[PDB]
């Protein structure tokens, strides 16, 4: 009884489908979503939403970000910002992309700012070293 | 390690008895002539208004104007603490006395207020909100033994940490020497550490009475 | 975390962790991933 | 070079109203939280672009913020469009902070929506309420202008109807708000983009 | 001679118990403080409940005590 | 501070007539005082040697009637020695 | 708890309680010891007389270390120090009792 | 004649001591008097068992090298902090004196002009003749 | 010697009261801003 | 610590072996004075700093037998 | 050959506090193309502008001793309680409504 | 005599048992409190709950209770 | 007799042990009442794992028990 | 004899009971720390809470120290 | 007689630090009903914890138990 | 001689109170590390209320000191 | 044979710390649990603090544990 | 002898507050794995205040040990 929408700005997977749960990574840990869920609003951050559709196949998406918004009549709304599932991901620009994070941060020196970014882009590394590897 | 000492509460200690100990806060008080204060009468004032400014929300429209008691408790208890720590100056509230008209009148005040204004409000205080019938009896002696007895906790309380602050205190200089400046430093060192955390407790112990005082005139 | 407490939003959070995630999609679909602006 | 230019639009038309099939849902998505809290309300953006010959949706738009001048006349208005700031700039030259240029000429995406949010949020004024006032698309021959009421941090942070929404605090509430305030501008700006456009492939068409 | 001793030692043993309940009232008034934090438009349900574990809690710890004044006097 | 004067010599010369009689005094004390601390120590050396051991005694027999109120409380055997 | 009755605001002035408006006397300082009796019975030898100098006196200190406008912790540390002092004298019987030394 | 409130407090020596009395003695025995005469004063209180060294003693050196380190790091802190309300109310004060004595000469301005309304009514009555 | 101590602990704990009463600096605020909207002025006749 | 030791070189010197008739003169002064007057013609400040004068001058008699004694705090 | 001061005129009305010259300029305008009364009006004009001016003699006086009342005030840097309750009668008396901070 | 006395000692030391009753009535109705304010609407199934953790905490207390009434008239 | 005797005080010594098991229980049911509070459709896992948490904390309240029996009678 | 033996180990096994208040006043103000993490606008009302908290705790630790000291003297 | 006797009061003494194990099971078990609320899919490796809390704190338990053990039939 | 040699068992008894300071302590900076987790820019005001609440927590451990010691060497 | 008694009683009264270190080490598994609910990408490093934690908890455990040992056997 | 064997029962009497040290390192290494969880980028900060924790935790231990020592060889 879960009305679920995941929607990134250029593609819409669910459109208040019916899903059995869905798991998301957000900054206040990550969380399951069940049927007749609490009303709670989510920040979320990269990592692996995996959605357990009603057919008993599960399907899991990455987020590069966004917000979860569950509400009190048993309806979720993941709003990323970009999302393509594990099945298309690269680990070698994922590495890349880490190791480069990695160079600013360390280049960075008194730049607060391009130290910030640094770390954000290292967050987003992690999680899609972590992610591709499955 | 070695021994102790005791015996410091006496009230007959000369002809000149330790009653004058219980006046040393007026001459702690701020006497204010200049239109233009001075920095203690500054300071005095900051912390009472501010001290006014936290006590507002908890006044009530009974005691909108006793809220100068409860400042004069709060400083009543403050002098007798900071005070009372010093090495000469006898531990006031060892004699209960002290304690008592600091803390009992009022107490029976607020309870002859509540028996005679709202007799529905001191029967229905008493029992738990949502307790079934057969839960009734117990809870109605607890809470009776414990709300006749509570002023009485508080008063014995506000004594007992100051006796114990005071005999640990003793305790501490006791069994320090003075030939040996390891064990004097260390002494002097631990009679700081332990004079910082009485001087804390005091301040607590005093802003918790003046809260509870505040709550007890909102009911 | 360390976003909001240098000064930084979550919009640049954002568009950084899009940017990266666009990234990570060489042989067939960073051209059809990204439309720029 | 009115029956010329129909053709051209129709191109933009088709990169405009299937570029709404997905743009649509994640905006009923976005204002479902909305839906929910349900408040009442300052703040106004104007959705519009920097190309002349536009008919009179920018005389709508200019129509729509007088209406609005009247009701809360100390609101600082932020547009998305140029000639929106020329139209209003003799009206209200004293409380025009700042408009963002740069749009229209190109199919929007979520960065300029990102930008807008960040300009909305990083000026430094105080604003509780707001709203979003955008030329919504309808149908082809014809559309409706409406808006989506915008709300603030402490909006709904002192709402009623939050404290049902657990698992917040001063810094998940923050970074919810920079989001969903730069998801509404992606509704305002994709569906204005198909209704600036389709209502111009017809005043080409009404010409030709 | 080694009964009204006894008394006394279980007595103290017994007042032991109140132990507890002082803690069980510091964890629901605790409680009451992080269940206050959120939701603050319930605050007199909160309160409310934190009253009967306070009840509750000190309804044990005068049980233990009640022991303690009974097994110096009547037992 | 100000630039100081030198004392007038009275209170100079009494000051040092205190000194050196204070110090002669303290000397003719101690040593007074000592050959009379040394002959109280000794003797109240002796009378607490006697006291102790008649404490002694007293209290192994106080320890004694203790221990046998103790086993006739707690009812367990008694010693032959206690 | 009002002025005292030599005190006449149309002659003296602003009232300041360390001051003395009666009878211009002879300083304590400058008695010259031989009728240094004679001055000790001049002075008024009620409870009323002697609360009132001694008010006077602690208004002159309260004028000289703390109703300046740059007051420090002296007269605190100062008050300090002399309760300790006096309330040294008054448990003195208490201190001799237990002592250091045993023949000193 | 009105009292006079000076800027600081009277002259104090060894953190506590009055200066006057040092200076007192200073027809007598010069700067080293005073001391020499505490320093006597305390080896005889001292030496006689007059001040008992007892564990009373090793709490007053415990309260004044905690009072020491308290006056010496938020001394300046708070005497800054409470002078700073001092003028403060001063400065609550002169904008009430200053305010209305300016306040004061603009009501007379008020009350000028409306002397200027009479000066001008009588070109009213000789400005309505002309119509006529 | 408790009602002594009763007696002094009270006639103190007034005196306290009555200090922190009389705790309080005085403000002026009445100055002329209420002088400068009375401008009475006469009217004419027509 | 500089300045008060040269203020006690200059204030704590014992007395010379050339001025004993001024300090014998000073003495029978005052002895001379205390027996027939110059006491009841003292004003109270002037007597109370002699007083204290003197009870300066008996404070080295106690340091001086805590010096021919041993320990300060007592004899031992 | 006829005309007014019209500078002065204008200037001596509050503009929308006295706006029926406003009126009477727009009537005076088209007539740029009794007497007794208007005689009798200015002697009852003269007498009300004695009575105004004394008036505002009167409270220039008023005004004047406010101005000497403060500059005879003693200054608030040397001044006490008793003098601002002095010169500022509002005071804390017996008789006196109870506040916390009074 | 020295039984009777084991008797009260043994009853002062059983009585220690409801400690844990009231430490853990006081942790069930703050968490009462605490599940309370995020999610209000199932107050039913929360006031439920709590009831049943109380009922237990108690049933532990009332044991403890009981062991010390037995060690001191059965045995 | 003291053998009974301090059979008896340690049977009343071993009953302290039931005050962590009741502790635990009230510990276990009022974090029930957090985890029902969020996420409530896995109202039966959660009672399982609760009623799970209640056996093993039973258990150490009846092993203590068994014990204070074991010293009264069994040992 | 032991009767005033046993009034000095009753006294010190009836102050055992303030652990319980001093584990209960520590809980009261870790969740204040907790409660003022999220929402610090509510501080007042916390620090009411809290102090009401600390103060039930203390008085059932104090309830102990008090019969404490009610077995050592006045009996 | 006074040496089993002891033998029977250090056991009984011994036999509360249960306590201690059972309280740390519940809190173990309510933490695990608290942190699979969240997560329901991490059941595989959340219970896998807190068997191995549970095993832990009952082994101390068990380590109490054999202390107890060791005063009556070991030494 | 019992009845220094119940004043040994009485402090010995007394001790323990300070065990429920030590767990209150332990909770207080617990909390401030969980409380410091979320928004850490309040670490000024949190690091005062672990002191204002370890303060009260050894102050109660302060009072079975006490109590030890006046068992001890001044009754 | 009294003092063995005695050093009997003494070891069976000072294993009682074993219970807070079974606490600590529920606790800390525990909130191991829903540390790791919440966050689970930070496994080894949550598993290592728990390591720590369980470490420091059994060691205050076997401080009291060495202590019943060495009273009964050495000091 | 009757002296020295009550100064056994009082150390191992008061060796007991270790168990309120073991509870407070276990609840502060446990929020600290709860705190670390949350807002991971603070492992420093939160590391020292659990040291600061456990440092004050061990300290009420160590105050009841040397209490233990004292009742053992100087008192
Ligand atoms: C959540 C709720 C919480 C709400 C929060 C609310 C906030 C509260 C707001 C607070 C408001 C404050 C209250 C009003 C107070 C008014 C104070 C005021 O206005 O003064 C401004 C005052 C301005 O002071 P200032 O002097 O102008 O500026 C400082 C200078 O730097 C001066 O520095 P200096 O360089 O000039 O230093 C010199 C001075 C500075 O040092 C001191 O002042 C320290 C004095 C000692 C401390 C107390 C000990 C006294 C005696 C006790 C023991 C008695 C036994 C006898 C002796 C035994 C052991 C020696 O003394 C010395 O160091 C020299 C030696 C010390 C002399 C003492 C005795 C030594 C013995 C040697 C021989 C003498 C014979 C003695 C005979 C006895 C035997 O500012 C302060 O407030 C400073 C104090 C701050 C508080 C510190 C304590 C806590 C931290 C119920
Ligand atoms: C404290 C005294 C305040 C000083 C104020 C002062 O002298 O001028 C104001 C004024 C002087 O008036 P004036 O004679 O016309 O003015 C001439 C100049 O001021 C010039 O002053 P002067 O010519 O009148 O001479 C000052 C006179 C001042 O005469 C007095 O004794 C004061 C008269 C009133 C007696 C009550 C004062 C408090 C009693 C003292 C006990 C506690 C004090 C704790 C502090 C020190 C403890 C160590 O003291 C002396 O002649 C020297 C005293 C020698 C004893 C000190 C031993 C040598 C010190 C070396 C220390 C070395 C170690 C480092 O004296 C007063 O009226 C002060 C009355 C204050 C009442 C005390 C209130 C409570 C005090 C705390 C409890």
């Amino acid at each position: 009884q879960m009305a679920f929408t995941f929607a990134a700005p250029s593609q819409v997977f669910y459109n208040n489908a019916n899903i059995r749960q869905v798991d998301v990574p957000s900054f206040s840990g990550s969380f399951g979503i069940l049927p007749a869920h609490v009303a709670t609003l989510a920040v979320l951050k990269p990592g692996v939403v995996t959605v357990y559709q009603e057919d008993g196949s599960t399907k899991k998406y990455f987020v590069s970000s966004g917000t979860v918004t569950v509400n009190d009549d048993s309806s979720v709304q993941v709003l990323a910002e970009e999302a393509v599932p594990v099945e298309n991901l690269d680990l070698q620009a994922a590495r890349d992309i880490l190791s480069k994070a990695q160079s600013d941060v360390t280049s960075a020196g008194a730049d607060m700012l391009k130290l910030a970014e640094g770390q954000i882009a290292v967050e987003v590394g992690e999680a899609l070293v972590k992610a591709a590897e499955g | 390690m070695m021994a102790s000492l005791f015996s410091v509460f006496d009230p007959t200690s000369s002809f000149l008895s330790n009653w004058l100990s219980m006046l040393i806060p007026l001459l702690f008080m701020v006497m204010s002539f200049w239109l233009i204060p001075s920095r203690p009468q500054f300071l005095a004032k900051s912390v009472l208004m501010g001290l006014n400014r936290e006590m507002s929300l908890l006044m009530g429209p009974a005691s909108f104007g006793a809220n100068i008691l409860v400042i004069a408790l709060f400083l009543f208890i403050l002098f007798n603490n900071f005070i009372g720590l010093f090495p000469y100056i006898f531990t006031a509230t060892s004699h209960l006395a002290v304690t008592l008209s600091l803390a009992v009148p009022l107490w029976i005040s607020f309870i002859l207020y509540t028996w005679i204004k709202e007799t529905t409000n001191a029967l229905a205080h008493l029992v738990p909100l949502g307790t079934p019938a057969p839960l009734m009896p117990f809870m109605v002696l607890m809470e009776i033994i414990s709300n006749m007895i509570r002023p009485i906790t508080l008063s014995v309380r506000l004594a007992a940490n100051m006796i114990a602050g005071h005999l640990l205190l003793t305790l501490l200089g006791a069994q320090g020497t003075l030939e040996n400046l390891y064990v004097t430093s260390i002494v002097v060192f631990s009679q700081i550490i332990l004079l910082m955390l009485e001087f804390s407790v005091a301040i607590i112990q005093s802003y918790v009475f003046m809260t509870l005082m505040t709550l007890y005139a909102s009911e | 975390s360390g976003r909001r407490g240098r000064h930084v939003d979550f919009g640049a959070s954002v568009d950084f962790e899009v940017h990266m995630m666009r990234r990570a999609l060489k042989p067939e679909l960073r051209n059809e991933a990204i439309k720029r602006e | 070079i009115t029956q010329s230019m129909k053709m051209v639009s129709a191109a933009k038309y088709t990169k405009a109203e299937r570029e709404l099939r997905v743009a649509k849902p994640y905006g009923q998505g976005a204002m479902k939280f909305y839906e929910k809290t349900e408040l009442k309300g300052q703040l106004i953006i104007a959705i519009s672009s920097d190309r002349g010959l536009c008919g009179a949706v920018h005389s709508s738009v200019g129509r729509q913020l007088k209406a609005d001048l009247a009701a809360n006349p100390d609101t600082m208005v932020i547009c998305v469009g140029d000639k929106i700031r020329n139209i209003l700039q003799r009206l209200y030259g004293n409380n025009l902070a700042m408009v963002c240029n740069d749009f229209g000429r190109r199919p929007p995406v979520f960065e300029d929506a990102t930008k807008v949010a960040r300009a909305v949020l990083e000026s430094g004024m105080e604003f509780t309420n707001g709203k979003i006032v955008y030329n919504a698309f309808r149908s082809v021959v014809s559309f409706r202008t409406t808006d989506i009421p915008v709300f603030s941090k402490n909006a709904i942070e002192s709402a009623d109807s939050i404290a049902a929404y657990d698992s917040l605090d001063s810094d998940v509430i923050q970074s919810y708000v920079e989001y969903s305030l730069a998801s509404l501008i992606y509704y305002t700006m994709k569906e204005n983009a198909t209704s600036e456009q389709s209502s111009r492939m017809t005043a080409m068409d009404n010409a030709s | 001679d080694i009964d009204s001793a006894a008394k006394f030692i279980g007595a103290g043993a017994a007042t032991v118990g109140v132990a507890g309940s002082g803690a069980g009232i510091g964890s629901v008034f605790g409680s009451l403080i992080i269940g206050y934090a959120r939701n603050p438009s319930l605050k007199q349900q909160l309160f409310s409940y934190a009253i009967l574990g306070f009840a509750l809690s000190e309804a044990m710890g005068l049980f233990c005590l009640m022991m303690a004044f009974l097994l110096l006097f009547a037992f | 501070f100000a630039p100081p004067v030198n004392v007038s010599p009275l209170i100079r010369a009494g000051r040092y007539g205190a000194l050196v009689v204070g110090i002669v005094y303290g000397s003719y004390r101690f040593g007074s005082l000592q050959k009379r601390e040394n002959e109280w120590r000794v003797e109240e050396a002796r009378r607490k040697v006697i006291r102790d051991a008649l404490n002694a005694e007293n209290k192994a027999k106080a320890t004694r009637e203790e221990m046998l109120y103790l086993a006739k409380e707690t009812g367990v055997k008694v010693p032959e020695n206690f | 708890g009002d002025y005292p009755a030599e005190y006449n605001p149309k002659v003296h002035g602003p009232y300041d309680p360390a001051r003395f408006y009666g009878k211009a006397d002879v300083p304590l300082g400058q008695v010259k010891l031989g009728e240094l009796s004679q001055w000790l019975g001049r002075r008024n030898k009620n409870p009323q007389a002697v609360a009132a100098a001694v008010s006077r006196g602690w208004w002159r200190w309260q004028h000289k270390y703390v109703l300046p406008r740059k007051g420090g912790i002296a007269p605190y540390i100062q008050l300090i120090v002399g309760c300790s002092i006096f309330f040294y004298a008054i448990n003195y019987g208490k201190m001799v009792a237990h002592r250091q030394r045993k023949y000193h | 004649p009105r009292p006079l409130r000076p800027v600081n407090p009277g002259k104090v020596r060894v953190g506590f001591v009055p200066e006057e009395w040092f200076t007192f003695f200073y027809n007598k025995t010069g700067v080293t008097g005073p001391y020499v005469l505490g320093a006597g004063a305390l080896t005889f209180l001292l030496s006689k068992e007059i001040y008992v060294v007892e564990h009373e003693f090793y709490t007053g050196v415990a309260i004044a090298i905690m009072g020491t380190y308290g006056v010496k790091k938020f001394g300046k802190q708070i005497a800054d902090y409470a002078d700073k309300g001092i003028g403060e109310i001063e400065q609550s004060f002169k904008e009430y004196q200053d305010s209305s004595k300016i306040g004061f000469e603009e009501a007379i301005t008020l009350e000028e002009r409306a002397q200027k309304s009479a000066e001008a009514q009588i070109m009213l009555f000789q400005a309505k003749r002309e119509n006529v | 010697p408790w009602i002594m101590v009763f007696l002094v602990s009270m006639a103190l704990l007034w005196a306290i009261m009555t200090m922190v009463f009389f705790l309080y600096q005085p403000r002026s605020v009445s100055s002329a801003k209420g002088f400068s909207d009375r401008t009475v002025y006469l009217n004419w006749k027509w | 610590l500089a300045t008060f030791l040269k203020y006690a070189k200059v204030e704590l010197t014992p007395p010379g072996p050339a001025d004993v008739p001024k300090i014998q003169e000073g003495i029978q002064n005052l002895i001379h004075s205390a027996k027939t007057g110059k006491w009841k013609q003292v004003s109270v400040r002037e007597a109370w700093l002699n007083t204290l004068i003197v009870t300066e001058i008996a404070m080295w008699f106690f340091v001086g037998e805590c010096i021919g004694k041993g320990s300060v705090i007592g004899y031992r | 050959r006829s005309s007014i001061d019209w500078a002065k005129m204008a200037e001596s009305v509050p503009e929308s506090q006295k706006a029926m010259y406003n009126q009477f300029k727009a009537k005076s305008d088209g007539y740029i193309r009794v007497s007794s009364q208007i005689d009798a009006q200015e002697a009852e004009a003269k007498k009300e502008i004695t009575k105004f001016i004394q008036e505002s003699r009167g409270r220039i006086e008023n005004y004047k001793a406010e101005l000497g009342k403060l500059g005879q005030m003693i200054p608030f840097e040397h001044m006490t309680l008793e003098d601002f309750f002095e010169a500022f009668p509002e005071k804390v008396l017996n008789p006196d409504p109870p506040s916390p901070n009074v």
